[PDB]
């Protein structure tokens, strides 16, 4: 589940900067 | 001082070790790959520099190899390699002797950051070109660099001539084979590196020499970050989020996951409003998230960006004249043939 967890981080920081 | 002398065997000869005599050894870098030394040659009195590292010995080094193939005025020649012992005795060291180069292009460009001022456009110029010469090259062997940072890119202050340098990360790619993605330095990352792809091509190098062209003109590097996806914000941050079929284009491992749509910033707001057009042109077909998308070595070299170096009155800010870059070989011109028609002003060939 390496992409899994990638993406999750990926989307929480870019709802961040959003 | 003192005078060491070894049979070492040239680079691009036809393998016929010969005696070595060398003097004035000091350590010029240190690092975890190994101990890079400098040295005078007894014989003609020219400097070179010596990176003394580990080998196996139960397996060929790869560096070596390649380093073996290349024969390039925009890359660093290797003179001749032997080997020896050093510190951790009962092991075996592989010495490549190579042409020594006082500068690089991180330490010019730290010069004028720390200065508080802006690279110029000349340099700009000089520096890229040579670099996707080099690119274009290796890519003509399958060669990719796959390590392009400014501090591999060493630069000769006096003829303005760049020579790329450090294949230890170098690795001839074969279509349709595994390749380690943990491969390359971070700040120049492909974004497909970045996503974990293994099926990356030479273009990866192309990203690099964008981000480069980019922190020259910018005086900071354009995607810093400690942690993969905290590059991958700083690129989206300009790019905009990438599209699912660019995702595809990299790995297609992400293509259905819903990323926040964030809104590309203007390549114009990006850099300084003293920013040449053409330089912000270049910039942008460099920096693409589809590989194949991104302009290929020999292509950026025709690029309307590099039309003063191709002009007859074109001179370094030193009075002297511009480094051979109209050289073109066979060889290098296998990419795209046709180019030569640009690459190769009216006033070189005739
Ligand atoms: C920056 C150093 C310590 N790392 C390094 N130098 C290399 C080669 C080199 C080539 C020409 C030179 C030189 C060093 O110092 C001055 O001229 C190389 O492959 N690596 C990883």
């Amino acid at each position: 589940v390496e992409p899994q967890k990638f993406a999750e981080e990926l989307i929480h920081r870019l709802e961040a900067v959003q | 001082s003192k005078v060491t002398t070894v049979v070492a065997t040239p680079g691009q000869g036809p393998d016929r070790p010969q005696e070595v005599s060398y003097t004035d050894t000091k350590v010029i870098g240190n690092g975890s790959f190994g101990v890079v030394y400098q040295a005078k040659l007894c014989d003609s009195g020219e400097l070179v520099a010596i990176k003394k590292v580990l080998q196996d010995k139960r397996f060929k080094n790869r560096e070596l190899q390649i380093m073996r193939k290349l024969d390039h005025c925009n890359i660093v020649r290797l003179r001749y390699f032997f080997y020896s012992s050093g510190e951790k005795k009962d092991e075996v060291y592989l010495n490549l002797v190579l042409d020594y180069v006082p500068e690089t292009v991180y330490r010019v460009a730290r010069h004028y950051s720390r200065a508080k001022q802006t690279l110029p456009v000349i340099y700009v110029k000089l520096y890229m070109y040579q670099l996707f010469r080099s690119l274009a090259y290796i890519h003509s062997f399958g060669i990719c660099h796959r390590d392009i940072k400014p501090q591999n890119l060493l630069l000769d202050p006096d003829t303005a001539v760049l020579k790329l340098c450090d294949f230890g990360s170098a690795k001839q790619l074969v279509r349709g084979e595994p390749n380690v993605s943990y491969i390359c330095s971070r700040y120049y990352r492909a974004p497909e590196l970045i996503f974990g792809a293994t099926d990356y091509t030479s273009s990866i190098d192309v990203w690099s020499a964008g981000c480069v062209l980019a922190e020259l003109l910018l005086g900071q590097p354009i995607f810093p970050g400690d942690s993969g996806v905290d590059q991958l914000v700083e690129i989206i941050k300009v790019l905009g989020t990438p599209t699912r079929e660019q995702i595809r284009e990299m790995n297609p491992n992400y293509t259905e996951f819903k990323f926040p749509q964030i809104k590309a910033h203007p390549w114009t707001k990006v850099f300084r409003p003293r920013t040449p057009p053409e330089a912000i042109a270049l910039c942008s077909r460099l920096l693409e998230y589809t590989p194949t998308a991104r302009l290929t070595p020999l292509e950026a070299c025709a690029h309307s960006f590099f039309d003063e170096l191709r002009d007859p009155n074109v001179k370094l800010p030193n009075g002297r004249d511009t480094p051979a870059l109209f050289n073109f070989t066979t060889q290098e011109l296998s990419s795209n043939p046709p180019l030569a028609t640009i690459l190769i002003p009216p006033h070189a060939r005739i």
